[PDB]
């Protein structure tokens, strides 16, 4: 895995700041009580949780 | 499922 790296379970929501992106997640085996935002860079390895969130969020826009 | 989702998780922040 490596420095900091951890599975993810989903993409909760997102939201810009500064012109950047950032995405809420769920880290898997843990709650919303860990939850964090995390910046695009972050996301790399979570191609499928982005797309499955993504998704939802046309499956209402 | 299908692949593993992993992601650098933030311990900082603004303070």
């Amino acid at each position: 895995m490596g420095e900091d790296v951890f599975e993810v379970e989903k993409i909760l929501d997102m939201k810009t700041e500064g012109g950047k992106v950032l995405y809420k997640v769920r880290w898997k085996g843990y709650t919303s009580d860990d939850d964090t935002w995390e910046p695009e860079i972050h996301l790399e390895d979570c191609k499928e949780v982005l797309l499955e969130f993504r998704k939802k969020i046309a499956e209402n826009k | 499922a299908r692949t593993k989702q992993t992601a650098r998780k933030s311990t900082g922040g603004k303070a």
